[PDB]
RNA sequence: AUGCGAAAGCAGUUGAAGACAAGUGCUUGUCGUUCGUUAAAAUGGCCU
């Protein structure tokens, strides 16, 4: 939930049973219908993970923006990633070494 | 067989082609016998394990192991008999100066 | 009778039949006997090691002794016992084992400085020093137990 | 400290607290005996990797 | 000190001392030993009343405990047994092996 | 040193300076066990002489 | 790696089902899946 309150971001799997592309990020205003986006963590990802491990494609925090701009993944990897929601790209942070 | 660097000749023969039966029947000699006071059965372990140790770890887990694990047991309870042997020793040299220094 | 048998499985036996039984029992209910009772004294287990039964007595009345007693007390003990059994239990010893080795080790502190006869002592250094020279090659032996530039090379394939 | 022991061992017994007397004797053998096992080992381990590269 | 060589190692162990500071209850497995504090050796009668040094109990100590100068409570490893000092003998007896 | 020698061997047997190294090493170990165990004789001797 | 045990050790343990991915109906690997047993990765390191 977002810090005010108005937003909450979860995942899901369904998107696990319709594709190879497994989890999905989903994105809900609380109070007004303003916004709502899903879209599917292969998107959200790199490539070059694939050839890698469940510890790197394994996300273990989220965090939204009080506008809903930003939305930071942390993996299990410790690799954080911070999708912009409007053209949803992706920018690293890399600090942690354990999760 | 005899002599240790014949040992050592016949022992890279053995590596080249048998290891794991000898290796088997000299634990079991060695798990009955821990005393045994003819050294050169203790010189062919002692050579096999400095020159083939990972093969001896990569070839079997069971039939190997076990006995491992008894000839272990059997020579840790040698490496805790050691030291009150060694205090047996240096009191009997005690005892061999007292005597000397009464004959003199 | 198997309730005396299972009393010597009992823990506590009170008092006089562990004072003088042993004389009484002096084979099964004798290992029995030994493997199990909660009190032994020292003179009488020490008279029945001393004696020459040798059923493998030695390692149990050793094992049985240095379980239950202290050092000083079998110094004691064996400095109250008798010289001449000492001299041919240790001559059993050099002819033929932790345990007998903390006999051997109690039986010299008792012993002290004075009663050494001189090959009997000869035959024991002899003893003890190729046994710790077995022991050291047996112990090295059981830490041994627990341990690119291809400037010119004409090969050829097969194709 | 070896023939010390040898000739004047009966005023030694003699004396009631030998380890209050010879404290620092008592203390520096037994932190040398109890070096002893690793140096074993350390060497056996050594003188394994010697013999490895000594055989050829 | 009072260090002798035993060949058998028990991991349960306890001790009490009274309150003048003489008498010490050094409970080993299955013998609780007497001692005076100025010799730590066996406080042997010299009369001789059957106030035996040493006492054997069925179970393994796990506690011994002196309630006051008078009365010594032993919890062994199945049962509980109070004993007094002023007559060795044991007064009371609680099983406590289905609990 | 027991996990230098863990590590080091095949480069132990290819330079022969660590071989040389690992003479002295052995000739001060064995010295060093001598020292311990004439150390434990004197040691058996006041056991002997309590 | 479980139980007993002393700081030793002594016994025993690694079974299936389902699903998915890749490669070629078949092989391996995987599990934010079930039941049965006593059972190394994303060049990334600690303030003033």
């Amino acid at each position: 939930i977002s810090s005010n309150g108005k937003l909450l971001a979860h995942m899901c799997k369904d998107v696990s049973t319709k594709d190879h592309e497994h989890k999905s990020i989903s994105v809900v205003s609380l109070f007004d219908d303003s916004v709502n986006l899903s879209f599917p963590l292969g998107s959200i990802l790199s490539s070059q993970t694939q050839s890698l491990s469940y510890n790197t494609r394994y996300v273990s925090s989220m965090a939204i923006d009080n506008m809903g701009q930003q939305l930071a993944v942390g993996f299990a990897s410790g690799v954080i990633s911070i999708v912009s929601l409007a053209d949803l790209q992706i920018r690293l942070l890399k600090w942690h070494i354990d999760s | 067989w005899t002599e240790p660097e014949i040992k050592k000749f016949i022992l890279t023969k053995i590596n080249t082609v048998h290891l794991s039966k000898i290796f088997l029947t000299i634990s079991k000699s060695i798990t009955q016998n821990p005393w045994n006071e003819e050294n050169l059965l203790p010189l062919w372990l002692k050579w096999l394990l400095t020159l083939k140790s990972g093969e001896l770890n990569s070839i079997k887990d069971k039939h190997t192991k076990k006995n491992c694990k008894h000839l272990k047991s059997a020579l840790r309870s040698s490496e805790e008999i050691l030291p009150v042997l060694l205090g047996i020793q240096g009191r009997l040299e005690m005892l061999r100066r007292q005597a000397k220094l009464r004959e003199d | 009778p198997k309730t005396l048998t299972f009393l010597l499985t009992h823990p506590l036996f009170p008092l006089s039949r562990t004072r003088n039984l042993l004389s009484l029992l002096r084979p099964r209910l004798f290992k029995q006997a030994i493997v199990t009772c909660p009190n032994l004294p020292l003179n009488e287990l020490l008279e029945e090691l001393f004696s020459i039964r040798n059923r493998e007595l030695l390692l149990d009345i050793s094992f049985r002794i240095l379980q239950d007693f202290t050092r000083d007390s079998i110094k004691q003990e064996m400095k109250k016992l008798s010289k001449l059994d000492v001299q041919n239990f240790i001559e059993f010893i050099t002819s033929g084992s932790t345990q007998l080795f903390q006999l051997l080790s109690l039986v010299l502190d008792s012993i002290g400085l004075f009663s050494l006869e001189g090959a009997l002592l000869e035959n024991l250094t002899l003893y003890i020093d190729k046994q710790v020279e077995i022991a050291e090659r047996n112990t090295e032996l059981w830490n041994l137990i627990d341990t690119a530039l291809p400037t010119y090379t004409m090969e050829y394939l097969d194709i | 400290v070896k023939w010390c022991l040898i000739i004047h061992g009966g005023y030694l017994v003699s004396i009631p607290n030998l380890m209050s007397t010879l404290s620092s004797l008592h203390s520096t053998l037994k932190r040398r005996s109890d070096l002893l096992p690793r140096l074993l080992a350390l060497d056996a381990r050594l003188d394994c990797t010697i013999n490895k590269f000594k055989t050829l | 000190i009072s260090l002798p060589n035993f060949n058998h190692f028990s991991n349960s162990v306890s001790l009490a001392w009274s309150q003048d500071g003489s008498l010490i209850f050094h409970g080993f497995d299955d013998k609780l030993q007497i001692l005076d504090f100025d010799t730590f050796k066996k406080f042997e009668s010299l009369e001789n009343t059957k106030t035996v040094s040493e006492f054997t109990l069925d179970s393994e100590i796990q506690t011994v405990k002196l309630i006051n100068d008078t009365n010594l409570i032993v919890a062994t490893r199945t049962t509980l047994n109070a004993i007094n000092l002023l007559r060795g003998q044991v007064i009371n007896s609680f099983d406590l092996y289905p609990f | 040193v027991a996990v230098v020698l863990e590590l080091y061997g095949n480069t132990l047997e290819s330079s022969p300076v660590l071989q040389e190294l690992m003479i002295d090493l052995k000739t001060k170990v064995r010295h060093e066990i001598h020292k311990s165990k004439e150390a434990q004789r004197i040691e058996g001797m006041l056991q002997l002489l309590t």
